[PDB]
């Protein structure tokens, strides 16, 4: 496993799902709910096979959260950052589509960040590909501490996004354990 | 075929779910290099994946510094309860060797629970054998509201254990707001 | 040979009423309470809506003004013991021409349908030996929150009735029944064409149905599912139609052009005006089912009356041959 210098990590969770999930006798004991999640994850995967997103590499799916890294170049020089943002919006456009036929109002919460990461595989039994590094942590932290229908990015990230054409608003200060307090911004739409 | 996408998921009962997390990982994460960690990380779970096969526990997924295998899969086993306990048992000394060569205060927080679950895969890209069930969510919180170098089991995991292990009050309520909100009685393997 | 039927439709469209019939056909101290509740929550609704209406409705007997105060004082009692007084006061008000004058405008404010039914019979429910008749339970009304699966059998053939909340908030639970569903039963309050939804008090109850139907019909997860259409509440429709004061063309202008179909099969001694309207509401839905969905699913109209066991027994024998 090698180490990259500039990889854009993104997290798009759905905090509204956990409540949606319910193991009742009628829905096959939570089985039906998962079916809806399948139509969600799948719907989000149909984007990976799209020209403009040929650079987006889905890493994994944490529960009901989507994780994709843009910048691994496999499996401007910082343009992959803006692309990742376009993938975030892309997900939104599809989550809302689901609601249309689902009757829900599922809102996506995205936290994007970029920086050095260590891509590779771990686990002897069934080897799996995953990335490591402080970069991913901050990204995640900007998802668990974000806002529905909003993308939370750090300073350095906000700056680059602006050089790309995006406007950002300072949310305030967020605390990331082991890193203290940081200043995040919301990508204006 | 048509309408919806074939969901590759199957229901299961009488299984034990064990969650484990590195207590204070940022502790050494601020000491060891970004790479040294990934090594220790890969080194630890390595032994884990092997111990699991020895204790008959199936590896589910690795989340950073969180590792969780479930017993009773694929082939049903009425020994599931012990399998996880056994896992947590050996798992610990595996994270202790992390004190010898690296960061101190490194211990595992085992959180075991039993009940039905839903295993399989979602979406249609880079499938990841995962589980879904409130029982699974409970094991998670159990792990969260656990104690260093100790095993945190619920009331269900204790019944499936035929009381072959000596336990004690867990007080998970005053630990996790979930084990509290749901009025859950927790114990700790002595 | 076990079918899974899912009942869809807007709120108070008449879903739970149909399931009751299925239990009365192919299949109390506890419900009595509710019946009284429907009666209370009924009368108090009319009176309270007299001063708010524009123009405001005034009583015909100033005396009852006191009874009006009584009803408005116990409008929010936790466990109303329903004392002998209530009934006397209630009926007294219901008899007041002014109150009724306000009843005819029950479309200008949220009011249950069992109002007329129960009020006309206060002397029966006031009794201590009161025994709810099949019709009383069919006329009763209780909000359905969640999903309930009824299991009955007809001529040695298993069915699976599915009752879900027809209220906007509840509609999010429907999905849990979209997969592996034999047929969908879409109930509609044909009579509620001059009333507005309860969710916001501004969205037409019939339009809500139309939009809702269109959503289910054109749903990505129901491409091959055929939906039967129960244009329920035909009794209340024909009534309002014969009334002549709540013109339909004043809520749906397209009705000014509409002309009764030549393939129309009007019931015996059925007023031509009713026929020219009962079908109008039907065609409004057919256009939605004709716009798309071809060969993969169809729609089957069925004028119905959920509270009429003699009607649902008929129309249902048809839903079986489909
Ligand atoms: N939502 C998430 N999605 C994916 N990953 C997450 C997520 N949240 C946290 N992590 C990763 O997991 C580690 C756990 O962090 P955290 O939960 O705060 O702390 P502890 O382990 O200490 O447990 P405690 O909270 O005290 O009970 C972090 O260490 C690291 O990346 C982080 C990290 N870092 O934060 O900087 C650097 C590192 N290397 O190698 O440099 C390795 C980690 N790791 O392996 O997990
Ligand atoms: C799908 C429905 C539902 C309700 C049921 C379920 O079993 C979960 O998928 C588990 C429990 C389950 O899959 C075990 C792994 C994990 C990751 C623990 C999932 C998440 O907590 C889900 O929710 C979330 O995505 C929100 C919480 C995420 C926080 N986790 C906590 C644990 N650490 C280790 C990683 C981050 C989950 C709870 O969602
Ligand atoms: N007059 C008349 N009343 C009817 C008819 N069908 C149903 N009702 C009455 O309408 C009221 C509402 O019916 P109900 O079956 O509760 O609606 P619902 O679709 O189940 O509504 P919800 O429960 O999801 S919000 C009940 O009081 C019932 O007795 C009909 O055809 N005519
Ligand atoms: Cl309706
Ligand atoms: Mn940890
Ligand atoms: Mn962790
Ligand atoms: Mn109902």
């Amino acid at each position: 496993h090698q180490s990259y210098d500039c990889v854009c990590v993104m997290f798009a969770s759905i905090p509204d799902f956990k409540e949606f999930y319910t193991e009742s006798d009628v829905n096959k004991e939570g089985l039906e709910c998962l079916r809806l999640l399948n139509e969600i994850i799948a719907d989000f995967d149909d984007l990976l096979s799209k020209p403009k997103f040929s650079g987006v590499e889905k890493i994994k799916t944490i529960g009901s959260t989507y994780m994709a890294a843009t910048g691994l170049s496999a499996i401007r020089q910082y343009m992959h950052i803006g692309t990742m943002v376009e993938f975030a919006y892309a997900l939104v456009g599809k989550l809302d589509a689901i609601n249309k036929h689902s009757f829900n109002d599922f809102k996506l919460r995205v936290g994007i960040n970029h920086g050095p990461v260590i891509a590779g595989v771990i686990g002897a039994q069934k080897p799996q590909y995953d990335i490591w590094g402080n970069t991913v942590n901050v990204a995640s932290r900007m998802d668990s501490t974000g806002v529905l229908d909003k993308i939370q990015v750090t300073e350095e990230t906000s700056l680059i996004l602006q050089t790309l054409g995006y406007t950002c608003t300072c949310r305030g200060i967020i605390n990331v354990k082991g890193k203290g307090d940081l200043k995040t911004y919301f990508v204006n739409t | 075929d048509m309408m919806f996408h074939k969901i590759y998921i199957q229901k299961h009962d009488n299984v034990s779910i064990l969650f484990a997390d590195i207590e204070g990982f940022t502790s050494l994460a601020s000491q060891c290099t970004a790479q040294e960690l990934v090594m220790t990380l890969n080194e630890l779970f390595a032994r884990f994946d092997k111990l699991a096969a020895e204790n008959h526990c199936l590896r589910i997924k690795i989340l950073g510094d969180c590792y969780y295998c479930v017993s009773g899969l694929p082939e049903a086993r009425a020994d599931h309860a012990h399998c996880c306990v056994e896992m947590g048992m050996d798992m610990i000394e595996a994270i202790s060797l992390v004190r010898e060569m690296t960061g101190v205060n490194v211990n595992m927080r085992v959180g075991i629970h039993s009940g039905r679950v839903h295993c399989g895969v979602l979406g249609l890209r880079k499938w990841q054998f995962d589980v879904w069930s409130n029982d699974v969510t409970l094991a998670n919180h159990m792990e969260a509201g656990g104690k260093a170098g100790r095993i945190h089991i619920t009331k269900a995991t204790l019944s499936y254990l035929n009381g072959d292990y000596e336990v004690e009050p867990g007080c998970g309520g005053e630990r996790n707001a979930y084990l509290k909100e749901h009025s859950i009685e927790t114990f700790l393997i002595l | 040979a076990t079918h899974r039927l899912l009942l869809l439709g807007a709120g108070e469209s008449g879903k739970s009423t149909i399931v009751k019939q299925m239990r009365i056909l192919h299949v109390k101290a506890t419900k009595v309470q509710d019946i009284k509740n429907n009666l209370k929550e009924a009368i108090e609704t009319i009176v309270a809506a007299m001063s708010n209406l524009v123009p405001p409705v005034e009583l015909a007997n100033p005396e009852n003004q006191f009874r009006v105060d009584y009803i408005l004082s116990v409008m929010n009692v936790p466990d109303f013991d329903f004392p002998p007084e209530f009934y006397e006061h209630a009926k007294a008000l219901w008899e007041d021409e002014g109150v009724r004058a306000c009843y005819e405008r029950s479309n200008e404010y949220q009011l249950i349908d069992c109002a007329q039914y129960f009020l006309d019979k206060i002397d029966v429910i006031k009794q201590d030996d009161y025994v709810p008749s099949d019709q009383d339970l069919l006329r009763c009304r209780v909000l359905t929150s969640g999903i309930f699966e009824t299991k009955f059998q007809v001529d040695k053939v298993n069915f699976h009735m599915f009752d879900v909340g027809g209220q906007r908030d509840e509609r999010r639970k429907w999905i849990q029944c979209f997969n592996d569903v034999t047929a969908i039963i879409f109930v509609v309050a044909s009579s509620s064409y001059n009333m507005v939804i309860r969710e916001d008090n501004q969205t037409n109850r019939l339009q809500e149905a139309l939009n809702l139907f269109k959503s289910i019909w054109n749903n990505r997860w129901l491409r091959t599912i055929s939906v039967i259409l129960f244009l329920n509440k035909q009794d209340l429709l024909a009534e309002k139609v014969l009334a002549g004061k709540s013109k339909i063309e004043d809520y749906f202008p397209e009705f000014a052009r509409y002309t009764t179909p030549e393939d129309a099969t009007p019931e015996p001694g059925e007023d031509p005006r009713v026929t020219r309207a009962k079908y109008f509401i039907r065609d409004e839905f057919l256009r939605i089912s004709t716009a798309s969905g071809d060969g993969r699913h169809y729609c089957y109209p069925h004028f119905t009356c959920a509270v009429d066991t003699e009607n649902i027994r008929r129309v249902f024998n048809d839903c079986r041959d489909i």
